[PDB]
Formats: C-alpha cells, sequence, structure tokens
C-alpha cells in the first residue's frame, strides 16, 4: 500500500480508491499529440529524470499514462477517468485518476493539463504512485510573486529557478519590478541595452514554459510629465517601453505608483486608463492592467471610514478592468480580516489584489522572514481575485514562505498555517528538515518596533515555558523538571544549527550563515541563562557570577551583529535572566 | 527619500 506523499498545494478532493502499484520501467503515453505542449514536457523530463522510458508500440503490461484537455476530442481519456471529469471545473482546474495500472489527467484548459502533471509529479515515490481520483482547483486565479523590494535584484539564475518553482507549485504570476532596477524606476525612460533584452527573453520563455505570466512592472512615478507636448511625450515612452517587452512575448503589464512624491489621483489613473485602451485592449490577447496607487495600505487610504483625496478621486476615475493592489490595514501588518477586505473592495466597486509584504525584509534586514503565510482571513477571496507577495531580496530562503503562498492561494479554506510550514521545510529541506524546522521557527516574526510587524510569532511554544519558568519561581514552586526540558530545547538549537552549518548546500547556507551563529550565540547565553537561575536556586555565588558573565558576554555578541534573530524569544530570555 | 516604505 503506496502512502499519499506530501502535496503542495492540497488538491480541493482527493479520494484513495486503491492500494497503489508500481509504475513499470516504461510506459504507454496517450494523446501526447494534442495535450498542453508544456504539460507535456514537464512530464517528459519528470520520466527522464525518473529512468522510465515511453513505449513507441503499446504494450498492455505497461502502465498507461493518458493526457489531454478537456477540449481535446480524446475519447480513451474519458474511458480512464472512470465518470471523473475536468469540464465542470473553473479555469486551470484538471481532475487527476489512478486505478488499475492507469493515470489519467484532464485538465480544465493546457494550464490545467500542466498542474495536473504537477501533481502527478508529487505523488510519484521511487515508481510508485497511489490510487486516487482528484478534481482540483484554485481558490484565487492569480497566485504568486512581486519581486518588488529594495535592495539588490535577484540574479537572472534566482529569477530562472524560481519561475521553475513556482510552475511545480502552480503559482501563475510573476511580477518583474524590483525597485533598485535603474531601468524599471529611476531611468524607467530608458531602453534594456541588448544583452539585458536576452536575458529577459530566457526569462520570457522560461515563464512560458511554466505556465508562470510574466508581468513586466514599470514605476514612472518619480518624474513622468503629465500634460501637454510632454505628457505625450513620456506616455509615448511607456507605450515603446511595454511594446519592446510585448515584442519578445509578454502579454501582462503593472504601472505601479507606490512611494512617491507626486499625488496627483487623476492624472495617475488617466495615465493608466490611456495605456488600458491604447495598449491592453487594442492588442487584444494582453491579460488585465496591473497597478498599485501612491495610497496602498488601508491606513494611508481612508480616513474615519470613508477614502482620503487621492484615493477616492483614484478610485472614482480608475477603469474597473483594470487590477488595483493594496497591501492590507498597513504597508508590513499581522492581518487582512475579512473586513479590511470589504471596506477597500468597497471604494473600489471591484475585486481587489493583494500586494503581501512578507517575506520581503528590505525594511528590516538582519532579519530573515522564513514563516507561513499569517493572518490573512481563510474567506478573503470574497473580495480578493489576485493575491502576490513580495519576497526577501534572498531567493532561496523565500521559498519557505513562497511554498505557503501556493497553499493558501490555491485551497484557501483548507489552509492550515502550521501544517503548511512543516509540509514546506518537509519538501524543501529532505534529510535537513527536523533541524531546518528548529532554526526557521526562531525567525517568523518580523518588528521593526515602528511601522513594520507581521508573520507569526517566534517559537510560540518556547516562550510559553520560558513564561511559565518565570511563575514557577516567582511563586517559588519546584521548577526543577522545566530547568531540565529547556536545557534541553536551547542544547536542541546548538545541535540543530551546527547540523544546518555543516550541510546545508551553498544556495541555502549563503543565504542565513549569520543567522546560524546567532542562534548558536543566543543558545548558549539562554544555557547560561539556565546556569544563573540554578546557582541562584542552589545560593552559590561563585557559579552564579561567572554564568552571568558568560550570559552577558554572548548577549553583548547577538546585540552588536548585524544578524537578528529570536528578539522577544531566545533573546529576551538573556535579557530577562538578568535583572 | 526610499530604501523601505517607510511613511511619511
Ligand atoms: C513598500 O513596502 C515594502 C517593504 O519595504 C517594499 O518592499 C515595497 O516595495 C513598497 N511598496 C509597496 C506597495 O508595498
Amino acid at each position: 500500500q503506496v502512502l499519499v506523499p506530501n502535496l503542495n498545494p492540497t488538491p480541493e478532493n482527493l479520494e484513495v480508491v486503491g492500494d497503489g502499484f508500481k509504475i513499470t520501467s516504461s510506459i504507454n503515453l496517450v494523446g501526447e499529440e494534442e495535450a498542453d505542449e508544456n504539460a507535456v514536457n514537464a512530464l517528459r523530463e519528470f520520466l527522464t529524470a525518473n529512468n522510465i522510458e515511453i513505449n513507441s508500440e503499446n504494450d498492455p503490461n505497461s502502465t498507461t499514462l493518458i493526457i489531454g484537455e478537456v477540449d481535446d476530442d480524446i475519447p480513451e481519456l474519458d474511458e480512464a477517468l472512470n465518470g471523473t471529469t475536468a469540464e465542470n471545473l473553473k479555469e486551470e482546474g484538471y481532475a487527476l485518476v489512478s486505478n488499475d495500472g492507469k493515470i489519467a489527467i484532464e485538465g480544465k484548459d493546457g494550464d490545467g493539463t500542466f498542474y495536473g502533471v504537477q501533481t502527478f509529479k508529487q505523488l510519484v515515490k521511487e515508481s510508485n504512485i497511489p490510487e486516487v481520483n482528484i478534481t482540483d482547483y484554485p481558490t484565487v486565479s492569480a497566485r504568486g510573486i512581486v519581486e518588488g523590494f529594495y535592495g539588490t535584484p535577484w540574479t537572472h539564475q534566482d529569477r530562472l529557478d524560481q519561475i521553475k518553482f513556482y510552475g511545480e507549485n502552480k503559482l501563475n504570476t510573476y511580477i518583474y519590478a524590483p525597485k533598485d532596477d535603474p531601468y524599471h524606476r529611476e531611468k524607467w525612460r530608458e531602453p534594456y541595452p541588448e544583452s539585458e533584452m536576452q536575458r529577459m527573453q530566457e526569462l520570457i520563455n522560461a515563464s512560458a514554459e511554466n505556465k508562470v505570466d510574466f508581468v513586466f512592472g514599470i514605476s514612472p512615478g518619480i518624474d513622468i510629465r503629465f500634460d501637454g507636448d510632454a505628457g505625450e511625450e513620456d506616455f509615448n515612452h511607456l507605450i515603446t517601453k511595454a511594446e519592446s517587452l510585448y515584442d519578445m512575448g509578454v502579454r501582462s503589464f503593472a504601472i505601479y505608483w507606490d512611494n512617491i512624491q507626486d499625488k496627483s489621483a487623476a492624472k495617475h489613473a488617466q495615465v493608466l486608463n490611456r495605456f488600458n485602451e491604447e495598449f491592453v485592449k487594442a492588442k487584444g490577447d494582453v491579460k488585465p492592467l496591473i497597478t498599485v496607487p501612491t495610497e496602498y495600505d488601508t491606513g494611508a487610504m481612508v480616513s474615519n471610514g470613508q477614502p482620503r483625496a487621492y484615493t477616492r478621486i483614484f478610485a472614482e476615475t480608475v477603469d474597473p478592468s483594470i487590477e488595483v493592489m493594496w497591501t492590507g490595514p498597513g504597508v508590513v501588518t499581522n492581518e487582512i480580516p475579512l473586513s479590511d477586505a470589504q471596506l477597500i473592495s468597497g471604494i473600489y466597486d471591484r475585486n481587489m489584489a493583494v500586494w503581501w509584504n512578507y517575506p520581503v525584509t528590505d525594511y528590516f534586514k538582519g532579519k530573515l522572514a522564513l514563516g507561513p503565510m499569517h493572518g490573512l482571513d481563510k474567506g478573503l477571496n470574497q473580495y480578493v481575485d489576485f493575491f502576490t507577495v513580495n519576497p526577501m531580496e534572498h531567493a532561496e530562503l523565500s521559498k519557505i514562505s513562497i511554498h505557503t503562498a501556493a497553499d493558501y492561494s490555491w485551497n484557501m479554506d483548507n489552509y492550515d498555517y502550521d501544517k503548511a510550514w512543516n509540509r514546506a521545510i518537509d519538501m524543501l529541506y529532505g534529510d535537513l528538515a527536523e533541524d531546518m524546522k528548529v532554526f526557521a521557527n526562531h525567525s517568523t516574526r518580523m518588528d521593526n518596533k515602528t511601522w513594520a510587524k507581521s508573520g507569526r510569532e517566534d517559537a510560540p511554544e518556547l516562550r510559553a515555558k520560558m513564561d511559565e519558568l518565570w511563575n514557577k519561581l516567582s511563586s517559588k514552586e519546584d521548577a526543577s523538571a522545566l530547568i531540565e526540558e529547556l536545557y534541553g530545547e536551547f542544547a536542541r538549537m546548538e545541535e540543530a544549527c551546527n547540523n544546518l552549518k555543516a550541510n546545508l548546500p551553498e544556495v541555502a547556507l549563503e543565504e542565513c550563515s549569520r543567522q546560524l551563529d546567532e542562534l548558536i550565540t543566543l543558545a548558549q547565553g539562554d544555557k547560561a541563562s539556565l546556569d544563573m537561575i540554578v546557582a541562584q536556586l542552589n545560593e552559590d555565588t561563585e557559579a552564579y557570577e561567572s554564568a552571568k558573565e558568560i550570559a552577558q558576554n554572548k548577549l553583548n555578541t547577538a546585540l552588536s551583529s548585524f544578524a537578528v534573530i529570536s528578539e522577544k524569544v531566545a533573546q529576551s530570555f538573556i535579557q530577562e535572566a538578568l535583572s | 527619500l526610499w530604501v523601505d516604505s517607510t511613511p511619511p
């Protein structure tokens, strides 16, 4: 019997229907001449990578794999689904069935067929597949990443890797909008050089290969002129730029207005509407235009239940076809409750797009944001139809958070942040997942002490034990069992972080080594903190003073190092013990 | 001005 492995995202409807089977050494492939080109290539690569030949002539002893879209006239597929259909599903959905030596994939469309193969790829372990009946489809129909942070833009290879990763997790959107790319913002009028354009072409091609809608962003807000001959000239500049990316295959565009001095709401929206008419609609194979207003968090948009001036005029003028992005109640913020969605959607008489600013860390660069999607309402799909996260300048470790994004936006009402968090790390880290959880667990909360606060609280079960110790100590109860429990946790953080340092691949390790060092320092200072507690209990002053120097030395090292981790837990524990 | 989205 073959267990269903970890799947991401969680398919909507899955049922085990059999004991499972081993897929034979080579397989009959059916419908691959009519099925989505990209789904077939995904399937082809996976089969090659796992040493599974495709037969030329049908072999009735071989596992048979049938693939195609609803709109393909292929009746051998309908027979293999055994009454399961993708016809009645929403766009991007698919059905998948494995019983009795056959595997059938019917996508509602090509996108759906590709995602069906992605699921197939996750179900197969060492040739063994479970026998199941799936129908699956996304809650939110635009899902992915806006590369829109300040600081060092992702490299070409970062982006190429990211896009393979989106495909494998059914994320369909990638917005190219890095703040520090001069040709995106500071110098938005200027053409990309020929070699930068050749890296774009590779990016566009890999997007299409992976079913990702590549969105070309531009932020002209710095200095765009709106009126007369200058307004024309500057508008023609948007057009030439968008057109040169159109000419390489781009079919989604964004025009952004965040973090700029000019607050001409009508002018902003007028530029959007013009571009929408003269480019987006005229081209006719271009997806809806995307934007972010100069006011983009509820705090900056709304005053005492009512839109501020900029927002109100912007919402009045902006064509209903355009996607408007907002970050929630603040820029970086604990939650988007349903009621916040409802309020903003209301001002806009439309379904909104979320620009979720987590795991981005450009505003507090010493800490890694390595937790799940958190504080996002599970009924958010009522007012949101477009969901993207803003990742860290660290592409590799951004994967943990984004992994949970795939799950939240695909299967929203089923989303369980802690389960999805454990899954992400289980799927990404393999042999090292247990240790990676130990470390990552301390690096989920982002807090700059002023305007930016978001994410699941750092290692909460450990904070709870830390608090039950001070409770048991001040009300003089026997704490000696908690103390031994805590020595274990602290020794474990050190053991785990050392294992990560020894065994993480360069790609991960080059992103988080300073924070591993930081957590070992804190774990060690926590151990001494406990030693300080125990020598206070034992009225032993020689041993208290020297565990106090050690604790002070560790905390001194963590406070002045660049790396930041576990501020309110492992770090605060040492500050607590020194009073 | 503008190295993150610090409010004004
Ligand atoms: C402001 O917020 C984040 C965090 O600094 C930043 O990366 C982003 O580019 C800015 N814009 C928006 C719309 O969030």
